[PDB]
């Protein structure tokens, strides 16, 4: 459970970047 | 190919005002004079000390060479003479002299002066001369449309002073030279101190832009290649810690 | 010389052209500065270029040096506002756009505004659904 | 004689654009292998599902 909470905030941050691009 | 043009040449090094035709012209001559050899300069709307004093901006000292004597600069107007007048001025002082290198800076001055089949008449008269006599010309015009008068000359020179996005950044192509092997790429002149100062292009996606336009796209792909690697690493550190919950579900 | 236009539109090329060359010469020689406003362009020395173009149904004033025989003048076109406290010009915003240099010049720093305000809330939104999330997990890993 | 859309393009351009139509046959093969070893693995899962 918790690695995976890891790479959900992992993934919002890459979401982050790519609506910066 | 070769090291620059022939001796025996034509020259246009042609432009819009602020373009540095006359301070590339200038070189040439400098660079003749440097050479142990005596060059003209024929001024057609500027005067000689004016000319010393702005080139030394650009670093040329032309001053030394007038003192020579390697350097005479002729400055007459076009308006004070016939063309035929001119013309006979200018071979007179050439004979005299018997230079390596002659510079008419501009001769686009003699055009309202006269009618064009005689303003055709007394350039190819000139260009003729110089040549037949060996002597490596430069030509220096003003102005995009149609000149004509590229023909009679054997190299061009197109000196442009571009207005891109509110500033006017300076570019140089040799847009011809006649028996060689050239460069059809648009270099960089920069006016500067030191001098003159070609530098290449940006070669890659939209062109060679050469300006600000080149530090935009520089700019460009380097955060676009930070914004790739953040992306990588992202992704490699997601997969990762896929990796550790599928290992710990394994466990469990 | 305001404007020396008016010889031109009127007389012989030849004739107005001499007669311009002839007044250059006689200024320069005894030493005087000469400004000629005009409405051909390398008899002079310097050269302002002086503009009111049009700009999305508004006029915007910019001036800028394309000449400068013997110094090294700026190759930006900076914004000339003329009011009564004097002429004063204006340098342009660097980066994105290049200059604008008007009324776009407002509306682009309203939009980089409102994009930096836009990048801060978004942030804010992700900080606190993953502050959320946190949560959730503490909560699952605790039942 | 420059043949299909695209235009004679003539230049650096030209060669880019042959560049970059390589480069996007390669992206095609590359592609085209990812899922078929996705689809391999895909189902090495359902079959050991249907083994447990
Ligand atoms: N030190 C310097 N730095 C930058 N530019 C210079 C310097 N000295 C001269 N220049 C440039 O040289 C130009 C004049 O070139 P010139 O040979 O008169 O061209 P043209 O013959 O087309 O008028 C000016 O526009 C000026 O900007
Ligand atoms: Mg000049």
């Amino acid at each position: 459970l918790e690695a995976e909470l890891q790479a959900e905030e992992i993934a919002l941050k890459a979401l982050v970047e790519s609506e910066s691009a | 190919a070769g090291g620059g043009f022939f001796r025996g040449s034509s020259i246009l090094v042609s432009g819009v005002a602020g373009a540095g035709k006359s301070s590339l012209a200038a070189h040439f001559a400098a660079a003749a004079c440097a050479r142990g050899e005596r060059a003209m300069y024929f001024s057609f709307e500027e005067a000689a000390d004016q000319a010393v004093r702005n080139m030394r901006s650009l670093g040329l000292d032309l001053g030394r060479w007038r003192d020579a004597g390697l350097l005479r600069f002729m400055a007459t107007r076009p308006t004070f003479y016939s063309l035929e007048m001119h013309l006979a001025v200018i071979l007179r002082e050439v004979m005299r002299f018997e230079p390596s290198v002659v510079v008419l800076d501009p001769i686009s001055a003699f055009t309202e002066s006269g009618d064009r089949l005689e303003v055709q008449s007394m350039l190819l008269r000139i260009v003729d001369f110089l040549k037949n006599r060996g002597i490596t010309g430069i030509f220096t015009h003003l102005a995009t449309t149609d000149a004509g008068l590229s023909s009679l000359m054997d190299g061009w020179v197109l000196m442009l002073n571009r207005e891109v996005n509110g500033e006017f950044n300076r570019e140089l192509y040799l847009l011809k030279a006649r028996g060689m092997a050239h460069s059809n790429q648009v270099r960089e002149f920069l006016m500067s101190d030191r001098g003159i100062s070609l530098l290449p292009p940006h070669l890659g996606e939209g062109g060679a832009l050469t300006g600000t336009a080149r530090k935009a796209e520089e700019a460009r792909l380097r955060r676009a290649e930070i914004e790739r690697q953040t992306e990588l690493g992202r992704l490699q550190q997601q997969i990762e810690q896929r990796r550790r919950r599928a290992r710990a579900q394994i466990e469990a």
